[PDB]
RNA sequence: CAGGCCUUGACAUGCUAGGGAACCCGGGUGAAAGCCUGGGGUGCCCCGCGAGGGGAGCCCUAGCACAGGUGCUGCAUGGCCGUCGUCAGCUCGUGCCGUGAGGUGUUGGGUUAAGUCCCGCAACGAGCGCAACCCCCGCCGUUAGUUGCCAGCGGUUCGGCCGGGCACUCUAACGGGACUGCCCGCGAAAGCGGGAGGAAGGAGGGGACGACGUCUGGUCAGCAUGGCCCUUACGGCCUGGGCGACACACGUGCUACAAUGCCCACUACAAAGCGAUGCCACCCGGCAACGGGGAGCUAAUCGCAAAAAGGUGGGCCCAGUUCGGAUUGGGGUCUGCAACCCGACCCCAUGAAGCCGGAAUCGCUAGUAAUCGCGGAUCAGCCAUGCCGCGGUGAAUACG
């Protein structure tokens, strides 16, 4: 009954990785709780453009970070054997709690 | 209105919470 | 019913109302549509602008 | 006072940041700061081998960085003992304990960086900045590329009275958001003050 | 900025009210943001670069 | 409809500099920088010289401004009127 | 700005040297900085019986290379930005015309939001720009279900609470969908008008994106950089004052002059954000700000939060008023070493001008204006009515 929260900069990054930690996970024990998607937080950075006056510049940046819960109930070693070993993602941070 | 602060609207304005705006 | 306003709320039942109105019997269509209930208002409140002071509200200007 | 960053503006498409890693909300600035402290060194005890681009990836405490260059041999180092010298002294920098790399870049002359680099070098020499725009964009014209364009600021050719030389063939769509057109930018400090150089290379498109 | 003014990053200021900011790059003060530790210019310039992680031009 | 709560603060440079002064005689003048400290008791009959940021005032601290902060007494701007 | 104070200097690299050099805790003076002083106190590699001799890190002083300067020049500059203007343009190559500067192409006719496209033409093409490629919003599908839900059944302390379910809402990743494709008419063509189907129709709505150039445009106080200038001071520390001064003038705003309103009560609909010494449920104390305690959350599963306008009821009765809150007196909370100069908030008292504004002048063409409330960055706290952004209710008018 472990609980998995994949989080990232990248989306596709995270549904790469989230993808494989199911794909995995789907054969040595349970079928997983089916990779969840999980509202986006989103930071804004609204900068003048230019250094000095001009205060109606402006330009928009922004940090989008995404989410995931996958969710694997009834671990089984090998469950867990085919994660501790696996690995790949870089933008990626995994957070996993039962 | 708004700019009496010893009222409900006052304080919302202000955003405050008080006697006349009792947080509830 | 949920987000929004009672006024946007309306509408959306509406919207649904003239829906499920189909489904129930689809030749409703030929005579619900003449009326647009089956059209979505994609009518929106528009992103508030830098630079300006709403979206379009535009700061004044004195003696310029 | 216009135009985007052609690579800023391109970064969710044709263009992937030069450091990916991911969360943080309370070590990024600190990562960040890193990754800076990093390339201080590497656009340094670096130059000359074309240092074109400075990748990171990050996993907890555990730095990659890819230094990309024209000449690695210059990075490497005899039988490879400088390699080992930037590690360590590289370290010195962060504890982490980071791996290093030596990617080459295959034909500068499609490089914008390094393209901009030439041409800021010449000029830092001493040479007609006109002529040096023309074959630099000759050259990545040259070896392939659909467009190229080079920008020289400055007082050039030390003139008191700033000018901008210009020089592009092909195309260079900044508009089209999805060219791929690599940018590159170099100072150039002389004996009468900088010179800004700009380099825009067009490859494929799609 | 005066060299001598990035006092600040002296860890020990009488009493921590005085405690500041500043750009990590730029040694601005006027306008550097928490999450980055650089200032409104540093952190646009870095950010066309590419070399903020994850940030992006936001559009919408 | 002044404030501070509970602790009427004063810096001990004049304060305990001044509970000295008690124990003995009065020192006419007793120039200060604590422009922030809150009049007491004890201070009363003494004379303090505040900063205006620019030249010390001598400042007959009496029973009936006990509390005013020092200074305050202590004036900064010089404005005579803009009239000509 | 005034005063106190330091000088190789608060920060980088390096040399000569009287000479102790690592380090650690106090005292004196002072506003602080600084200055004077007592004093636990040197291992290190190396020669040596040892007195002692010498080097390395560190370390103070003298002297040197030198640091440091938001000190001047944006008419020496890079970089970034503003601006015409998101306007429909600006050019090139070869050809052709002209003695030549140059011209043609890019003009002409139709058309478009557009140098958009069509037709024509000594021009044929190309590049920058327009458009398209990207993001958000409108409809739908697949994938995913601790959001959702009696849609469907059972239990209910009747709160989706519980079992349970992925249907719906939603969340977020991919994908479909519109192309003047289809019918009618005009047309040489592009295209124009009208109609159908469709959530959507002729660029469906909003963004990002800004041509060659223009202005001796803006910024050397963000940074960078040529030159000039100061180097016991045009550098550095500190304490305090000033940037908050006022007889006045202007710009941008806030609140309002009221009954389509003000007030008190009860009651209902939102989105986008934020949260570690952080947001703070709930309880208690206090009129209150807030305080004491204290659960939950690292945050779709807890909190900020109360949305306000609105709805139902009740009061006021046209008054400078139960309109409006300036100003001042008093008491107090919180932050912070500290709120006199110079914070915010609470409560009592006070209760100003103001009755819709002269000449003149500004914004906005629809989910816009108008009006209402909500969030965020910076940030101890805050002078935010500023700024960036979110959703609610939701017009008038355009002959020309
Ligand atoms: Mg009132
Ligand atoms: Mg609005
Ligand atoms: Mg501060
Ligand atoms: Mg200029
Ligand atoms: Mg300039
Ligand atoms: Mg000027
Ligand atoms: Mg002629
Ligand atoms: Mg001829
Ligand atoms: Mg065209
Ligand atoms: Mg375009
Ligand atoms: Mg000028
Ligand atoms: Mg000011
Ligand atoms: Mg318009
Ligand atoms: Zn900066």
């Amino acid at each position: 009954k472990i609980r998995i929260k994949l989080r990232g900069f990248d989306h596709k990054t995270l549904d790469a990785s989230a993808q494989k930690i199911v794909e995995a996970a789907r054969r040595s024990g349970a079928q997983v709780s089916g990779p969840i998607p999980l509202p986006t937080r989103v930071r804004r950075f609204t900068v003048i453009r230019g250094p000095f006056k001009h205060k109606d510049s402006r330009e928009h940046f922004e940090l989008r970070t995404h989410n995931r819960l996958v969710d694997i109930i009834n671990p089984n070693r090998k469950t867990i054997e085919q994660l501790m070993t696996l690995d790949l993602p870089t933008g990626v941070e995994i957070e996993i709690k039962t | 209105g708004k700019g009496d602060r010893r009222t409900r609207r006052g304080k919302i304005w202000r955003g405050t919470y008080g006697k006349y705006r009792p947080r509830k | 019913v949920r987000g929004g306003g009672k006024s946007g709320q309306i509408d959306a039942i509406k919207l649904g109302i003239a829906r499920a109105l189909v489904q129930y019997n689809p030749d409703y269509r030929a005579k619900l549509k003449p009326l647009g209930f089956l059209t979505r208002d994609a009518r929106v409140v528009e992103r508030k602008k830098y630079g300006k002071h709403k979206a379009r509200r535009a700061p004044q200007y004195s003696k310029r | 006072g216009n135009k985007i960053h052609p690579i800023g503006f391109r970064l969710g498409i044709t263009r992937d940041w030069e450091s990916r890693w991911y969360a943080g909300k309370k070590q990024y600035r600190h990562l960040l700061l890193e990754d800076q402290r990093i390339r201080g060194l590497l656009e340094k005890e670096l130059y000359s081998a074309g240092l074109a681009r400075v990748d990171i990836e990050r996993a907890a405490d555990n730095v990659a960085v890819t230094v990309h260059v024209a000449k690695p041999g210059v990075v490497i180092g005899r039988g490879g003992e400088r390699i080992r010298v930037l590690r360590e002294e590289l370290a010195k920098l962060t504890g982490k304990n980071v791996a290093l790399n030596v990617q080459e870049v295959q034909n500068p002359n499609l490089s914008a960086p390094l393209v901009a680099q030439r041409v800021a070098e010449q000029i830092e020499r001493r040479f007609a900045v006109r002529r040096a725009i023309k074959q630099a964009v000759q050259r990545v014209m040259e070896s392939g590329a659909k467009g190229a364009k080079v920008i020289v600021s400055g007082r050039i050719g030390g003139a008191e009275q700033a000018r901008t030389e210009w020089a592009a063939q092909g195309r260079v769509p900044l508009h089209t958001l999805r060219a791929n057109i690599d940018y590159g930018f170099a100072l150039a400090r002389t004996t009468y003050g900088v010179l800004g150089v700009k380099a825009y290379i067009f490859l494929g498109e799609v | 900025a005066r060299k001598a003014l990035i006092e600040k990053a002296k860890r020990t200021p009488k009493f921590k009210v005085r405690a500041y900011t500043r750009c990590v790059r730029c040694g601005r003060a006027r306008s550097v943001y928490r999450f980055f530790g650089l200032c409104r210019i540093c952190l646009r310039e870095l950010a066309h670069k590419g070399q903020l992680p994850g940030v992006r031009k936001a559009s919408w | 409809p002044r404030s501070l709560k509970k602790g009427v603060f004063v810096d001990d440079h004049l304060l305990e500099k001044v509970l000295e002064l008690n124990a003995k005689g009065e020192k006419r003048l007793i120039k200060t920088w604590s422009r922030r400290s809150t009049i007491v008791p004890e201070m009363v009959g003494h004379t303090i010289a505040v900063y205006n940021g620019k030249q010390h005032v001598p400042v007959y601290i009496t029973e009936n401004m006990v509390g005013h902060k020092l200074g305050e007494f202590a004036p900064t701007r010089t404005y005579r009127g803009h009239g000509k």
